[PDB]
């Protein structure tokens, strides 16, 4: 019965079996992580078949298998969309997850709760598939919040450490700010189009107004950490390195860009939202590439690189090229994950040290790690014929040949120079020169799990661009006519960034010491955004929620007006009424007054 | 299959092209499809055949329930409680049926949008027109009644709409 | 939970679906409009005589 | 114990109605209510006036 | 086992009240300073430096 | 020996007995509201050759 | 972290702390070892230039000036050891630390495994129960009438005494518990 | 529906005739059986209600509430038998008698066909609750809490009695079916405005509406655990049920009399959520959570749409389950350390892992993680409010962010960090506590599997 649907559903279904096995006698043994890794590899090789079917005949499907509940005119059903985006993203995500789980089998070997860690990673993967294949907005929101909660749990893995809990709560806060816009889009779409499912929404909105698209943009900015809501992603490096390689670099953080790619038919007919997306992406990529070039923690550098690449993805969406943005997501996953994996290898070898200022000459001490990191850096910088090139080169040359904001174009070019500059910094500082680490040398990368995982991701980072570019149907109109200088703009700016960073890193060898400028202080302290925005709003919010909401209103004035006033009045009148001396003279005089008043007041009027 | 009426849920005649191989290389999709067929579709078919064989030995029927038509809310006296109760029940049943009609039309629209692919804006004009018509009718009949709706409030809404239309028509006649 | 899962359809969801299918079939074939704006026949309604 | 008691039970006994207390209470307990009331009333009056004139584009608005 | 004389009280006026309050809060008398005596309800409790 | 068992666990029949008594009283209450049995315009029906009442 | 603090720091203590801070931040600025050695020797010469000032007022004025210069010229992102209070592994293993009293509530089946460990535990508990009163009385004797003035504790002095208040220092969980 | 009422009245002498050491067992078993029997009420119709007799009827709005009441009784029994171990046999039987009487009054309240009978039962629910709070509470504030609980309620409820008897003298009936069929619009006059206020304020104070909620933190903190469970899970929903019933006769006056209550609900929702961020007592935080969720329910009832009514029903059921679970979770720690201060006992995940899992699930349902019925109700209400006015999303949006913040603040403060060194009496979790948490949480997800059973009559 056209095995496409059955295979696409089995790929997602077999991922949940190790979750159902979490209360069996496999979860208490030391075979559980290998079991989960084998399950993920099997899921990947199974998902490879629907991809081949699509690449052969372009087949696409939607499956509404279960009818969950029905409203008066709205029907909600468990529905899966199996178009190009899903059937292309699922194998890439499964491949990356397989490599990262095999890496974690070595990186987290000394963790007493590795079984739980593997279960957690698997849970995140399931929620991401739910997000990616969802056909209606409620299912997509389920996946959205699932991956958010999974990232919260994985960031605070070391729950005895205060900073990890702070980073997890910060991630939740920013993603809730985005969730506001997600809910706004949901409410607008239901009250105006009468549906949450994707097919109906496209049909009823030929010219989509501003509000739903602005809500979608806010949600995407929250999930992909754009300039307004950026800081949580770098602070998410508090979790273990495998979490940073899988969730916060390649798969979970592209969710906002994927959400905008899903709703591209509506974004195609609104110029203002497109312009806002383009400008947001441009400022995000420039700001994060500028922050990355002066960071000393290697994980921070890779996190800022990921944020800048997300900004570039947003820019690509802003110029009405969603398929290029999707291709860039698929291309970036490989080398970003492998770069984080090499960083984790270096960190583990040097006794959990992350500062690049204490990393010496690892070019010779770490040959395979050096080779992998060099290949990943060259691919990230869009070196010709590599995986990065088949997306980033086209993105740059499509930004150049469009009617677009000029400032956005300038910031995109400066950011793509700063990318090469930051990549150069890691290589020069981490691999060249003389050792700076403690003298008890424990460097050892001879472990088959690490070698195999990084080798798989390296083959990906070398050949995936060519293979996937040649195996997809043309969904764009190519730019076949460019001035020669503009065709080489990306290469020229990359080379200039390379040379400038090399000069500025070579001058550190001189015996000259000068105090830093204000530009360096701005770049290193992330423009003072976390220093101000994490102190002023939080202080005012908490202080007002104590002084005014709790004390001034609830404990004082709301008490004062209704119950305290009643008690005071009743007590005063009780004292007035009950305090008589018991002398018959006084209240018999009172009786006389009452009798006289009564005859005239009520008796005279009959 | 024959499970549903193909007039209520229509589909185009399903034209699919024949395979035209142009390479000496084998097609991996065909080989994988043959493997999937022989390894999955046949045991499932045998299990279904066994289950249907067991089902045929125990056959029983359930019948769609029929309801007669009773007087509407218009043919009821002001305080007649029993006639009002029957009319309200009938009106509620008709409201449910209208909701299901709108549901059928929306299902048609969604299926058309998925089926037509990149040509959906032009190839699904008729379903969009039908949905617009049914949505307009349904909206006039039940929108703004709010919670605690009843047949009397629907009748009041219809009377107000008729009064407005009659006044508009008479004023346009004087033009 | 099993008892609640297998409760008989007293909400008449499937009955309403089948009734709507019959109605749509009948109205589509005859060329009649799928739905009517007025749910009550105007012949049984008596508007007030004067609107002035 | 002293901290929790001061934050909860010792507050009202040490409260005096002062110009500062009265002004802050009136402001922070009254101003938001009428601010939001004005906003919502204006929005709904505008929407109702648009509906009366028959120009709101309520097409496909089946569910409320 | 915390007696009622070990609980926060009203704003202290005489120096003897300030000494008793400082003894209650385990502070030196010259270190103890209450909040300003408005109607805020702070009362007896000491105003410590605003460092986190 | 069942004397002590009964005197220790006879409180276990009060609730089931209350349940069956409530069922009986509900049937009795339903018995007093048959003024429109087989008389509604929607469900009025000719009797079968054997049955006496359409519902109890 | 192990020594009881004093009521205040002295001038030489402050100078030594500033010297260590300045050297660390200079190493943060000077990544390479030879450059760091050069500028650290320069810093040491600068520090010991004014080592022989008999006027304490001018010494404190110089210390104030040096602290102001350090604050202006400090590294915004100085190097921190991974397990130091600002490092990447500061409190990483605190969630694995379990107090020893939790073992008192293990089910007897759990205690059936590890019999010798629990025998040693019983010996330790008996030791503590026997030494408590002697510890309390030694603290009572050695304490001045107006209460203790520092947080330093006396050691054991008698035949088989133990240093008072030792149980929770000796039975720390571990630095890498699990 | 005497097949449910009579077995509870039989629970009474079964408790008073049981042996001194079998009262808990007998009460729990027969309460669970009564809940199983009440499960049959979920078979509802699509057009009208189940009209059992002249006195009792079951709708699609009251059946889940009855099921929730009958299911809550055994959980309260399990939660109470720990701290009542030293009590005498007679006083334990009296406590169980109070709980049984409360269940009987609640069961009769949700099925009364007349408004005066509904009033009498909804007011009779006061005596057992007040007795429980003021007799079996722990601290001296329980007396003041009982006074606050009593008078806040009665000052709202007495004008309702006057309005009800007036309405019966005017229209000739208080039967709900007759009231619905013979409904007539309310004019715009001062008499009608005050009739509206008299018919609405009692249910408003029961929710409770912001500014009229001061009784709730006192009563819900000073009560014993079973008192808190039944106060948060069922007794707050009396206001919502009564308001959805009574609003049938209030149109079209509600169209503008709802404005002050709507503004109060939204802004006080923001305020109570903010109050939850700075709370030193763990139980008061849960109480203010209840206030925020009930403010949402008030908004939904006031805007008077089918989607808002569906959301209100779902949210009431979900909140009952979640808040009862949270109160039980806090009571476990209180029984361990005899203090309610939140920052006293920390790092409890190290000492009690399974209880930490229960904490995580409860706080995840509190913040309305999809596809829980908490989120179904919240999202339906938010959509209805957006249709009412597009600017509500801002206030609604702020509330969602704040709720997540304080829920995870509670979780991180209680479970993460490092365990306090001086506390060494934290014994392992008993089977009873784990079973209590499981019986709270499993029905929530089971109801998520089939959400039309809690969506009300407007479904
Ligand atoms: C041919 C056609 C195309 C033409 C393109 C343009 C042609 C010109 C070519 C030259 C381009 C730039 C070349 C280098 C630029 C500067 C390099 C540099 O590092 O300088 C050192 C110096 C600081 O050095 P330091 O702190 O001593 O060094 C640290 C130690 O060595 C400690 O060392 P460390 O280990 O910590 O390392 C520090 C680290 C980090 O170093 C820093 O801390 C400073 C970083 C500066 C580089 C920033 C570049 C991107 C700038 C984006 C600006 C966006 C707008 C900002 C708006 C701000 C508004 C307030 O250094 C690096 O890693 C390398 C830095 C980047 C090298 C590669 C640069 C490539 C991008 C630029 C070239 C683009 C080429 C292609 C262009 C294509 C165009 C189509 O920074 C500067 O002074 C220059 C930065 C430029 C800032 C100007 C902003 C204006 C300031 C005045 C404001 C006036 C206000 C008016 C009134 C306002 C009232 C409201
Ligand atoms: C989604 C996967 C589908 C799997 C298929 C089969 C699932 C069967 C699950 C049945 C229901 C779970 C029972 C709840 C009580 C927990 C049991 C327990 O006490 O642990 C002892 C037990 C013994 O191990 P242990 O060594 O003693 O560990 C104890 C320590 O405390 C250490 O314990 P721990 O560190 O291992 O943590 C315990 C665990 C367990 O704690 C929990 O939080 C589990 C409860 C779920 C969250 C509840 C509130 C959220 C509202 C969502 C409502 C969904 C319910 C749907 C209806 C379910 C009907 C039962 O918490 C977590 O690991 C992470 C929780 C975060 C979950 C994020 C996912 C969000 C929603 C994703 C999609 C949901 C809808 C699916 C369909 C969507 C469209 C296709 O622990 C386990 O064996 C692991 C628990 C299994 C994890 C389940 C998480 C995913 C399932 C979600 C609902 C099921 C959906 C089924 C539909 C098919 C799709
Ligand atoms: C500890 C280890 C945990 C992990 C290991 C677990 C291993 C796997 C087990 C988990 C199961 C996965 C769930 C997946 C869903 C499958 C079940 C589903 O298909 O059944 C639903 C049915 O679910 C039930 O309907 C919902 C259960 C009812 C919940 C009521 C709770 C019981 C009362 C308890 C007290 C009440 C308190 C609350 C008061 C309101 C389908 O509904 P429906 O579409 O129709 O069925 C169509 C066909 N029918 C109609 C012929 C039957
Ligand atoms: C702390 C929390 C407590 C709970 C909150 C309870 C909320 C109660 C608020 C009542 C809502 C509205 C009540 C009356 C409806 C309109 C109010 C009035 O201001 O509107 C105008 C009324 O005009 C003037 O305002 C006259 C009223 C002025 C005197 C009222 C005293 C208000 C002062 C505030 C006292 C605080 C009251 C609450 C005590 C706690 C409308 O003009 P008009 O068309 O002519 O009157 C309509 C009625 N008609 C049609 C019969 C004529
Ligand atoms: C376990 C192994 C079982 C092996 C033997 C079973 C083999 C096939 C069994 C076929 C059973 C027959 C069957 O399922 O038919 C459909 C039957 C009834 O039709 P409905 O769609 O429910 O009608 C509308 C009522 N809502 O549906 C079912 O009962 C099966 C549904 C299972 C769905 C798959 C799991 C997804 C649900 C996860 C819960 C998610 C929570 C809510 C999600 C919201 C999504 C918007
Ligand atoms: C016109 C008449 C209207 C009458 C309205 C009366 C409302 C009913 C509440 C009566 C409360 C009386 C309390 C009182 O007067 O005494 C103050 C009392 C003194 O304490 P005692 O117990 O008397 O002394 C013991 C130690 N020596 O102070 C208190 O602390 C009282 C604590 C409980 C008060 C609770 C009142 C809550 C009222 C809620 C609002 C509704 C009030 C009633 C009117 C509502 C508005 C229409």
């Amino acid at each position: 019965m056209n095995p496409f649907a059955s295979l696409t559903l089995t790929t997602l279904t077999i991922l949940t079996i190790p979750i159902m096995m979490s209360n069996s006698n496999i979860y208490k043994t030391n075979l559980y992580p290998n079991y989960v890794k084998t399950t993920v590899s099997y899921a990947f090789t199974l998902s490879l078949v629907p991809l081949l079917m699509f690449m052969h005949t372009g087949q696409e499907m939607i499956i509404s298998n279960w009818h969950w509940m029905t409203l008066q005119t709205v029907e909600l059903s468990l529905s899966f969309k199996m178009d190009y985006f899903s059937v292309m993203f699922i194998p890439v995500a499964l491949f990356v997850t397989w490599s990262i789980m095999e890496f974690s089998m070595w990186y987290m070997h000394s963790d007493p709760f590795i079984n739980r860690f593997f279960k957690y990673l698997l849970l995140f993967l399931i929620t991401m598939m739910i997000l990616v294949t969802a056909n209606n907005l409620f299912q997509l929101f389920i996946g959205w919040e699932g991956v958010g909660i999974m990232s919260f749990l994985l960031i605070g893995w070391w729950h005895g450490r205060t900073d990890a809990n702070t980073a997890a709560l910060q991630a939740i806060l920013y993603n809730r700010i985005g969730d506001i816009g997600f809910v706004l889009s949901m409410a607008w779409f239901l009250t105006h189009s009468n549906a949450w499912d994707l097919q109906q929404i496209f049909m009823l909105n030929n010219e989509c107004p501003n509000m739903p698209l602005i809500g979608l943009l806010l949600a995407a900015a929250g999930k992909s950490a754009q300039f307004g809501l950026h800081p949580w992603l770098p602070s998410a490096m508090e979790g273990p390195t495998p979490v940073s390689a899988l969730l916060h670099s390649s798969t979970m953080v592209v969710a906002g860009v994927f959400l905008l790619i899903r709703f591209y038919p509506l974004m195609e007919t609104n110029k203002l939202v497109q312009t806002m997306t383009l400008c947001l992406g441009a400022i995000t990529t420039l700001f994060t590439a500028l922050c990355a070039i002066t960071q000393n923690d290697i994980k921070k550098i890779v996190a800022f690189s990921t944020s800048s690449q997300l900004g570039l993805m947003m820019v690509t969406i802003g110029i009405n090229q969603p398929h290029l943005a999707f291709l860039h997501i698929c291309m970036h996953a490989f080398f970003k994950a492998m770069l984080f994996m090499c960083s984790g290898s270096i960190i583990h070898s040097l006794n959990d040290e992350q500062d690049i200022r204490k990393m010496g000459g690892l070019y010779k001490a770490m040959p395979f790690t050096t080779t992998a990191l060099i290949i990943g850096s060259l691919a990230l910088t869009g070196m010709p014929y590599l995986t990065g090139f088949y997306s980033k080169d086209l993105i740059i040359e499509a930004v150049n040949m469009s009617y677009t904001n000029a400032w956005a174009l300038l910031m995109t070019l400066i950011a793509t120079s700063l990318t090469a500059a930051y990549s150069t910094r890691i290589i020069f500082f981490a691999f060249l020169g003389k050792p700076r680490f403690p003298p008890l040398v424990l460097i050892n990368e001879n472990n088959p799990l690490l070698i195999n995982s990084i080798k798989r991701l390296l083959i990906g980072s070398i050949f995936a661009g060519f293979i996937i570019s040649n195996n997809i149907p043309p969904m764009t109109v190519p730019n076949t006519t460019m001035p020669l200088y503009m065709k080489m703009t990306a290469l020229i700016v990359t080379i200039m960034g390379f040379m400038l960073a090399l000069e500025l890193n070579n001058t550190t060898y001189y015996l000259k010491f000068k105090y830093p400028s204000q530009t360096y202080k701005f770049s290193n302290m992330l423009g003072y955004y976390p220093s101000i925005m994490h102190r002023l709003p939080t202080y005012h919010n908490l202080s007002m929620s104590q002084k005014s909401a709790s004390s001034l209103l609830d404990l004082i004035w709301l008490e004062t007006i209704l119950p305290k006033t009643t008690s005071f009045i009743q007590m005063k009148m009780s004292i007035m009424v009950s305090n008589q001396k018991g002398l018959i003279k006084l209240y018999f005089l009172s009786f006389l007054i009452t009798i006289m008043i009564s005859m005239t007041l009520f008796n005279y009027h009959e | 299959p024959d499970s549903w009426d193909k007039d209520v849920y229509p589909e185009p005649p399903r034209r699919t092209p024949a395979p035209a191989p142009q390479t000496s290389l084998p097609n991996p999709v065909t080989y994988l499809t043959k493997i999937f067929d022989l390894l999955v579709d046949r045991p499932v078919t045998l299990a279904r055949e066994f289950i249907e064989q067991q089902h045929a030995k125990n056959r029983y029927y359930y019948y769609h329930r029929e309801f007669r038509r009773v007087p509407d809310i218009t043919e009821c006296e002001e305080k007649d409680i029993l006639c009002m109760f029957e009319a309200e029940m009938q009106w509620r049943r008709d409201y449910k049926v209208d909701q299901e009609i709108v549901n059928i039309i929306q299902e048609r629209l969604k299926a058309c949008q998925q089926r037509e692919g990149e040509s959906y804006r032009q190839n699904c004009a008729k379903e969009l027109e039908q949905f617009t018509q049914v949505s307009k009718a349904f909206q006039d009949r039940y929108s703004d009644l709010g919670a605690h709706y009843s047949a009397r409030k629907c009748l009041a809404k219809q009377k107000q709409r008729m009064l407005a239309e009659r006044k508009a028509a008479k004023e346009a006649a004087a033009a | 939970s099993t008892f609640v899962a297998y409760l008989p359809d007293y909400r008449m969801q499937e009955w309403a679906r089948r009734e709507a299918e019959r109605l749509v079939k009948y109205r589509e074939a005859n060329g009649l409009p799928l739905m009517e704006s007025n749910c009550f026949d105007p012949n049984k309604i008596q508007l007030p005589e004067d609107e002035d | 114990i002293r901290w929790t008691y001061a934050r909860s039970a010792n507050i009202y006994p040490n409260f005096r109605p002062t110009p500062k207390t009265s002004l802050l209470g009136a402001l922070f307990g009254i101003g938001p209510l009428f601010f939001w009331y004005y906003v919502f009333k204006t929005d709904r009056d505008k929407k109702e006036k648009l509906i009366q004139e028959g120009k709101l584009d309520q097409t496909f608005n089946i569910s409320y | 086992h915390v007696t009622k004389d070990m609980f926060p009280g009203p704003y202290p006026k005489t120096p003897e009240e300030r000494a008793a309050a400082a003894k209650k809060y385990n502070m030196r008398v010259e270190d103890y300073e209450p909040y300003p005596d408005d109607g805020m309800g702070y009362g007896d409790y000491p105003k410590l430096p605003d460092r986190s | 020996n069942v004397l002590q068992i009964v005197r220790d666990h006879w409180v276990h029949i009060l609730v089931p007995v209350g349940f069956v008594f409530g069922c009986y009283l509900d049937r009795r209450s339903d018995e007093k509201l048959t003024a429109f049995r087989n008389k509604s315009l929607l469900f009025k029906r000719e009797l079968r050759p054997n049955e006496e009442v359409t519902w109890k | 972290a192990f020594s009881a603090p004093a009521a205040y720091l002295t001038h030489q203590q402050k100078v030594l702390r500033l010297y260590k801070r300045a050297l660390r931040h200079l190493e943060s600025w000077c990544v390479h070892r030879d450059k760091y050695r050069y500028f650290a020797c320069l810093m040491r010469a600068r520090f010991d230039e004014h080592k022989n000032e008999k006027d304490m007022v001018k010494a404190t004025q110089l210390l104030r000036q040096a602290e102001e210069e350090f604050w202006y010229g400090q590294h915004p992102q100085p190097y921190i050891f991974p397990e130091s209070p600002g490092g990447t592994s500061y409190e990483r293993y605190e969630c694995y630390k379990v107090p020893e009293w939790c073992l008192d509530d293990w089910h007897p089946s759990e205690k059936a495994m590890y019999p010798d460990y629990f025998a040693k535990r019983e010996q330790w508990k008996r030791l503590r129960r026997e030494s408590w009163e002697r510890e309390v009385k030694q603290l009572q004797e050695e304490t001045p009438p107006g209460g203790p003035r520092t947080e330093a504790l006396p050691p054991a002095r008698k035949e088989g005494d133990l240093p008072p208040l030792w149980w929770h220092i000796v039975t720390r969980p571990r630095e890498r518990p699990m | 529906m005497l097949k449910i009422i009579i077995p509870t009245t039989m629970l009474l002498p079964m408790t008073w005739m049981s042996k001194h050491n079998m009262i808990w067992i007998n009460a729990t078993v027969h309460s669970l059986l009564i809940s199983l029997i009440s499960l049959s009420l979920l078979n509802q119709l699509g057009e009208n209600s189940l009209n059992f007799s002249l006195t009792f009827f079951s709708d699609s709005l009251s059946a889940p509430l009855l099921v929730l009441t009958t299911w809550l009784l055994p959980l309260m029994l399990m939660a109470s038998q720990s701290h009542l171990s030293k009590e005498t046999t007679t006083r334990k039987k009296l406590y169980i008698t109070m709980l049984i009487l409360l269940q009987l009054f609640l069961i009769m309240t949700f099925t009364a066909t007349e408004l005066i009978l509904f009033y009498i039962l909804f007011e009779a629910t006061l005596v057992p609750t007040l007795i429980i709070i003021t007799r079996w509470g722990n601290q001296t504030e329980r007396l003041n809490a009982g006074l606050y609980f009593l008078f806040y309620t009665l000052a709202g409820s007495l004008p309702l009695l006057v309005a009800l008897v007036y309405i019966q003298n005017t229209t000739g009936s208080l039967n709900f079916l007759i009231i619905h069929y013979w409904s007539h619009p309310l004019s715009n006059s001062w008499s009608n405005i005050f009739m509206w206020l008299a018919c609405i304020m009692a249910f408003m104070v029961k929710m409770p509406l912001y500014g009229l909620h001061l009784w709730l933190p006192k009563a819900h903190v000073e009560a014993p655990i079973a008192g808190s469970m039944v106060l948060a899970a069922v007794l707050l929903k009396l206001g919502g049920y009564g308001m959805m019933r009574i609003t049938t006769i209030l149109n079209p006056l509600t169209n503008y009399m709802a404005y002050p209550f709507l503004m109060l609900s939204m802004w006080g929702m923001i305020m109570t959520s903010s109050i939850c961020l700075r709370q030193t007592d763990l139980k008061s935080l849960i109480a203010y959570s209840s206030v925020s969720h009930m403010a949402l329910v008030i908004v939904a009832i006031m805007i008077q749409t089918p989607w808002s009514f569906m959301g209100a029903t779902a949210l009431m059921i979900a909140h009952g389950l979640t808040s009862s679970m949270l109160f039980c979770l806090a009571n476990t720690n209180y029984e361990r350390v005899h203090s309610r201060t939140m920052i006293l006992a920390r790092g409890l995940q190290t000492l009690l892992p399974l209880m930490a899992t229960w904490w995580l699930v409860a706080s995840l349902t509190n913040l309305a993680l999809p596809p829980s019925i908490n989120l179904i109700g919240e999202l339906f209400i938010i959509t209805a409010s957006f249709s009412w006015s597009n600017i509500t999303i801002i206030l609604m949006g702020m509330n969602m962010m704040i709720t997540a913040l304080y829920s995870l603040y509670m979780l991180i403060t209680t479970q993460r960090g490092k365990y306090t060194h001086h506390i060494n009496n934290i014994k392992p979790s008993f089977t009873r506590e784990n079973a209590l948490m499981a019986l709270h949480i499993l029905p929530l997800l089971l109801l998520t599997l089939n959400p039309k059973m809690i969506l009300g009559p407007l479904y």
